[PDB]
């Protein structure tokens, strides 16, 4: 009742059921946590990448990676990832 | 895609596959989603986005046509109609284009112009209040507010509560145009479309 | 080009193709270079039928 | 009869009868793991 | 005495087990037969051309 078993620091229950980061720290979530400006976070406990990107479960709740990716990617369930395109700000037509 | 005009955003958001008994992957539903995507705040349940409020109601939701034929039939067995009810699946391609100009008449005023007669102070409009007053609702809008030569449309949420006399929408854009829209007792919504021209054209009457 | 008229077709045909596969490191890091897909297609297509 | 040969933590007499995957292990193959959606896999040991 | 009997990269054992490629012929599992490629060209088509 407290395994890790994809071994990415966070237990199968919490997982599960819910949690949050409290000093690099995955912990049971209580409601009270939201008000003080926590988010309640799930994951898959079979999987240490949930959704998919190049960052584990916890490094994305404890917010323990690069400084520049978006605060909603801290979500184990919203991947980190960028799009990238290109977009036109002048048009030039020549006959030569 | 999440579209919020002067700024849009794109996000990929992990759905289960039912299939699989072994994927332990969180389920979510629609709303959930977009919560957790966008980083949305609820106020009444009503997830507003930094303030611009995004719902079903206070957007408007585009999907490519294999997407609504997996809504429109999870859409059914659901007691709650809400398509943000539905779950979140594989391959799902959803798009909020949330409105240049949007009144829910309740604490969200966006138009730089003003409507006629309002009467509010109701308990009606799917949330809040409503409008009243058969009198003639119009809104002028000075074609600085808008862009020269785009498409638009012009939504909103309507009820009868009595089946009776219908109501007559006409817009004056660029070809004025002239509708019968008869109302249930419940809510539907109508989606008039209209389009701008002329780069600093007359006005925009509705 | 009067073949082309008498109705027939041009065919591309791949010979072969050079790719690669992705392997994760157990903590969900892939890895895609130096894993070519040429070093199993002899090896699969030895031992399999194709359906 | 709980060895492994060919060591890919699948045991022989699992991939000669039949297994399938419960939690990251391997388990022996009972005929109701069907219509849960489990599916029946056999390999070389 | 020797580990590769047959001269070439896979040891006795590897060969007798058949544990190596899968594409090798049967006929190499043999400690005394080589795993080894005889590799050439061969001509389907001769153009010769005055310009
Ligand atoms: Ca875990
Ligand atoms: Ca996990
Ligand atoms: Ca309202
Ligand atoms: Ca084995
Ligand atoms: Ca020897």
């Amino acid at each position: 009742e407290d395994l890790d078993t994809d071994n990415d620091n966070i237990p199968d229950s919490y997982e599960r059921n819910g949690y949050t980061i409290k000093d690099l720290i995955a912990v049971k979530w209580e409601d009270s946590f939201a008000e003080q400006g926590y988010k309640k976070y799930v994951s898959n406990y079979l999987e240490s990448n949930t959704a998919g990107d190049p960052y584990t479960d916890y490094e994305k709740a404890s917010g323990s990676f690069d400084k520049a990716i978006k605060t909603e990617a801290r979500d184990p369930l919203v991947a980190a990832y960028p799009i990238v395109g290109v977009g036109m700000e002048k048009l030039i037509i020549s006959t030569n | 895609i999440l579209d919020t005009e002067n700024e849009s955003y794109e996000r990929r958001v992990t759905a289960k596959n039912l299939q699989d008994p072994e994927d332990k992957t969180p389920e979510l539903t629609i709303g959930e989603a977009i919560e957790k995507a966008f980083g949305a705040t609820k106020k009444d349940g009503l997830l507003y986005f930094n303030d611009i409020p995004i719902d079903e109601s206070c957007v408007e939701l585009i999907f490519d046509d294999n997407t609504a034929n997996k809504i429109k039939d999870s859409l059914k067995t659901l007691s709650d109609k809400k398509i943000y009810n539905v779950k979140l699946e594989r391959g799902m391609n959803i798009l909020i284009k949330t409105p240049t100009y949007f009144t829910n008449f309740d604490d969200y005023n966006n138009y730089p112009s003003t409507w006629s007669n309002v009467n509010t102070t109701n308990q009606d409009g799917l949330q809040g209040s409503a409008n009243k007053l058969n009198g003639e609702t119009k809104i002028k809008i000075p074609m600085s507010e808008l862009k020269p030569y785009k498409r638009y449309v012009f939504s909103g949420y309507s009820k009868d509560p009595l089946t009776s006399n219908s109501i007559i929408v006409k817009i004056k854009a660029k070809e004025e145009k002239t509708d019968y829209l008869v109302p249930e007792q419940g809510y539907t919504k109508f989606s008039y479309e209209f389009e701008t021209t002329e780069k600093d054209s007359s006005n925009i009457e509705i | 080009l009067k073949k082309l008229d008498a109705g027939k077709q041009i065919k591309l045909e791949t010979t072969q193709v050079s790719g690669n596969f992705g392997t994760k490191n157990s903590s969900g890091q892939i890895v895609t270079e130096g894993n070519s897909w040429s070093d199993y297609i002899s090896q699969i297509d030895s031992i399999s039928a194709s359906i």
